[PDB]
């Protein structure tokens, strides 16, 4: 039902199993390794990425799973200048 | 540490990523959290400077394959009574195994083999695994 | 002769273009040669009335960036003929974009080309940064994807 | 009609969506469900507000139109305990850097 990722430091972010598969990173890590990915302890630590990157990864799983295949008008995706950096290098190591 | 591009001493790492490799070709037991490191090795290994370990995580990867395959050649070598069946359990295994390291390696595979004859880590793996089956291919007389 | 390209069907089709997307939206038309001609920009909330052909080409972009955009869901674009005298719709949306594209277009939007090297990124995304978007890039991956 | 929100609690955060039209006391049902600590346990604030078990989403101030997936509302939360009840605390997120030159 639910997975929590752990940001560098040391934020909880709990979020829908289902969104978290957005990323292909992420699916790989719990894919593995693969035996007994369901001894009900599933969680991820991300020792290099801040919790202000992550919260907006989880807004960005959060924006992916509800507007893929809707044909509600589709919104701009905002990402402020000063973290454009960090979550361009995140999303590239989190392949989403 | 961060997802920026590091200074990062190669052997140090290949060797505990090179535990838990073997590991998972065999389907003995990873544990999960050691998976998640072996991860964030293979990324920092991929961006680090002053040169990219890119290219000699993939050949050092690659010769543990050869010798892995050889190995599953020489094992099943041993008769047993058993070719074959042999043949088939290691291949099940060494399957399943490749399919697990093609995960584990995957930003190897999706951003280094954009450069490029190379192959991805899961499909060297077969290849590995054809030159095991072209020699009883060839002893088939 | 080219694979992506219009066909003079001497067929009418009537069309009426929606941006329901918040870029400006420049449409692009293929002519009978496969070359891309523009044509006026679109605001982020209008429409516009088409003269267009049964079997003729169209594809959609940010006006300033060049970004992809989606027309009734998909890449492209080809006027049918029309049901009851009902305009065919081509709505232009935005798509999804990866969160890794997402972010390549904010830099881009915000860093000089001859200074994407200067960024403290990992080596391998300045080459993602310079792969700017692309129409003629993208009729060639098309033209493989159609043929097979 | 949807709601999205990142309910926190001591550098903790559940991100989870609603439905304008749902009650404070289900939310506090999703949270028993994630965390497991009954509602009879929970405070829920909006901008040190206390919400009432009550009362719609709606009628708390969330709106689609503020909760989006992609900007999603805050929801503060607090514990009870041994006989006592806890002072509401979120640990506030990491920061960036100076924005870089090239950037400016």
């Amino acid at each position: 039902m639910y997975v929590k990722l752990i940001s560098s430091d040391g934020h909880e972010f709990i979020v829908k199993r289902e969104h978290a598969l957005t990323s292909g990173t992420i699916k790989a890590m719990l894919s593995g390794p693969g035996q007994f990915a369901e001894n009900e302890t599933n969680e991820v630590n991300f020792r290099e990425i801040p919790s202000h990157v992550l919260s907006k990864v989880c807004m960005y799983f959060t924006y992916k799973v509800r507007y893929t295949n809707s044909s509600t008008e589709i919104p701009e995706f905002p990402i402020a200048p000063e973290i454009a950096l960090e979550l361009l290098m995140a999303a590239n190591f989190l392949d989403c | 540490m961060s997802l920026k591009p590091r200074v990062v001493d190669f052997d140090e790492t290949w060797n505990k990523l090179l535990t838990t490799i073997k590991a998972v070709v065999m389907l003995e037991y990873v544990e999960r959290a050691t998976w998640n490191d072996r991860f964030s090795d293979i990324y920092a290994l991929c961006v680090a400077y002053p040169e990219p370990l890119g290219e000699r995580l993939y050949t050092e990867t690659k010769i543990f394959l050869e010798n892995h395959v050889r190995h599953l050649h020489k094992r099943v070598l041993e008769s047993e009574e058993q070719v074959l069946v042999m043949y088939h359990r290691y291949w099940e295994e060494y399957s399943k195994g490749a399919d697990y390291m093609d995960c584990l390696y995957r930003y190897l595979n999706t951003q280094f083999i954009k450069k490029n004859p190379l192959m991805e880590i899961g499909e060297l793996a077969l290849d590995m695994w054809r030159k095991l089956m072209v020699e009883p291919l060839q002893a088939i007389l | 002769r080219p694979v992506l390209r219009s066909v003079n069907s001497r067929e009418p089709s009537q069309v009426i273009f929606c941006n329901r997307s918040p870029r400006v939206v420049l449409p692009v038309w293929l002519n009978f040669d496969g070359e891309p001609q523009p044509y006026p920009t679109l605001p982020p909330g209008t429409g516009r009335r088409i003269h267009s052909y049964r079997g003729h080409l169209w594809l959609f972009r940010d006006a300033g960036t060049h970004d992809g955009l989606l027309v009734n869901q998909t890449e492209l674009f080809v006027p049918s003929l029309n049901v009851d005298g009902q305009p065919i719709f081509a709505n232009i949306t935005l798509p999804v974009y990866t969160l890794k594209e997402r972010c390549l277009q904010v830099v881009r939007s915000l860093v000089k080309p001859e200074n994407y090297r200067r960024l403290d990124i990992v080596r391998s995304l300045y080459e993602d940064l310079e792969d700017h978007p692309n129409v003629q890039k993208d009729l060639e991956r098309l033209t493989q994807e159609r043929i097979a | 009609m949807d709601v999205f929100l990142m309910i926190r609690r001591h550098k903790t955060t559940i991100f989870t969506d609603a439905k304008e039209s749902s009650t404070v006391f289900e939310l506090k049902r999703i949270v028993e469900g994630i965390l497991k600590r009954p509602p009879d346990e929970q405070r829920l604030y909006k901008d040190d507000q206390l919400l009432d078990d009550g009362k719609t989403l709606g009628e708390c101030g969330f709106t689609s139109q503020t909760a989006r997936p992609q900007a999603p509302a805050t929801v503060g939360l607090a514990f009870r305990a041994d006989d006592t009840f806890e002072a509401l605390c979120i640990e506030p997120f990491s920061s960036p850097p100076e924005l870089p030159d090239v950037m400016k």
